[PDB]
């Protein structure tokens, strides 16, 4: 279903109790620049159970309010969430600083963070991979991965890679490697070959998911029904040594290595295989920090029209955006805006978008 | 902001506009805000936002 509302305490630049949202199909925050936007993301990512170590601060108190000036606001700061599902009624989930300590709760219900989690993780949402959002400059990256690095990149989120230095020391067992000795030979095989399938397996199961799905999307983004992307491996065999090539046919024109096509076509090209990525164990919700700061001109508004698509269809979009003509296709908006302190203040409001027409 | 100097109302600023003119209302009561040039008020999520002259002025 979807995230209905978001509530929090005394988290990052937020300071006091406060509703945000409640969100709709196509959400966008805005506000200018440093105001505390992709904070917003964190107090998500916070709430659905992420790691101190991945919400960009040392020490668990520093995620609350003033922290930053040594003047904490509390020894209490929290999140909550309400998730709507069709069928179901509302569920609150939220997480709480109480000194050093995380507690956490579901309807009031407090649970450990296992029973936390795995109640997330049937909602389709997995703190581990990640799948429920996209961070600033996660396009521009990808676009610049060449084929090695693109391999690297599905080896972790497969965990293709936990098993990969057990897999090096097994082939440095075989390499080495009077009828004693043969039948030791033999459980060398057995235990490298096991290694094989083990981290075969685990890239598979994610790399060839996205490939199937890589063209439909490509096609989708360039709203051309000329288009074609393809992911494939430069080892079928043994797919995490060499490298992942992306060949893609950009409407009009000749077919060519991702690597090779303009900024705009790049861009394009590597917001397909972001969204292929996510196209693999995906999430209810998605949440994208200013992936419009790569788009120009030109398809802005493509991708804009694509997000507002699949809003309707396959995911509720929440988007972090700087570009009036990205986020002015919105359902609705979620402006933010600072007061002055010691620390910068964050608070939000809320804007209808569809009470006006479309532009000329 | 010059034309809008008493309290002001967004959703009847916004009368008659298109999308892109909303939204430019909207964003900028969010930066008159931070310009410290109003204050603002919003009863209710997406219910009318108010802004009373703020402590920089008009
Ligand atoms: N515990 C905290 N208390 C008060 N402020 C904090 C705290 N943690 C972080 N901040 C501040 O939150 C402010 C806004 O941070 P962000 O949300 O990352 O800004 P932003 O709007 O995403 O900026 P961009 O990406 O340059 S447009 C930062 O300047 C921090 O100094
Ligand atoms: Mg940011």
């Amino acid at each position: 279903g979807f995230l209905k509302l978001i509530e929090i305490e005394n988290f990052k630049s937020y300071k006091g109790r406060q509703i945000i949202g409640p969100f709709q199909r196509f959400t966008a925050i805005i506000g200018p620049n440093g105001s505390g936007k992709s904070n917003l993301m964190d107090a998500i990512s916070f709430v659905l159970g992420e790691k101190t170590s991945n919400l960009r601060v040392k020490t668990l108190r520093d995620l609350i309010h003033g922290a930053p000036v040594g003047k904490p606001a509390a020894n209490r700061a929290f999140v909550s969430m309400v998730y709507s599902e069709e069928g179901a009624e509302d569920r609150t989930f939220a997480r709480v600083i109480v000194g050093g300590s995380s507690e956490y709760k579901i309807n009031n219900k407090v649970v450990q963070l296992h029973e936390y989690s795995e109640e997330l993780e049937k909602l389709g949402i997995l703190i581990k991979a990640r799948n429920f959002l996209v961070f600033q400059g996660a396009v521009e990256s990808i676009a610049m991965k060449n084929p090695k690095e693109r391999t690297a990149l599905f080896e972790e989120i497969s965990r293709s890679g936990e098993l990969a230095q057990e897999y090096d020391k097994r082939k440095k067992e075989m390499v080495k490697a009077f009828e004693a000795a043969r039948k030791r030979a033999k459980k060398a095989k057995q235990a490298f070959e096991q290694i094989k399938k083990e981290r075969f397996d685990r890239f598979n199961a994610c790399f060839e998911s996205v490939a199937t799905n890589i063209d439909e999307i490509y096609k989708a983004l360039s709203r051309n029904s000329s288009a074609q992307a393809f992911l494939g491996p430069e080892n079928p065999e043994e797919p995490y040594l060499d490298g992942i090539n992306y060949n893609c046919v950009a409407p009009g024109k000749r077919f060519r290595p991702m690597d090779n096509l303009s900024g705009g076509e790049k861009t394009v090209a590597a917001l397909a295989l972001l969204f292929a990525i996510h196209s693999y164990k995906p999430a209810p919700f998605f949440v994208l920090d200013q992936i419009d700061a790569a788009l120009d001109n030109t398809n802005i508004g493509k991708v804009a029209n694509y997000i507002k698509e699949q809003s309707t269809c396959n995911f509720q979009a929440i988007v972090i955006s700087l570009k009036e003509e990205f986020y002015t296709k919105a359902e609705s908006l979620i402006g933010v805006y600072p007061e002055q302190g010691d620390c910068v203040i964050s608070k939000v409001l809320t804007f209808d978008l569809t009470k006006y027409p479309d532009a000329n | 902001l010059h034309g809008l100097q008493e309290s002001i109302s967004l959703l009847e600023l916004c009368r008659n506009t298109n999308r892109k003119q909303a939204a430019a209302k909207f964003y900028s009561f969010l930066v008159l805000k931070k310009q410290q040039a109003i204050e603002l008020t919003q009863e209710e999520p997406y219910s009318d936002i108010i802004a009373t002259p703020g402590p920089r002025f008009h």
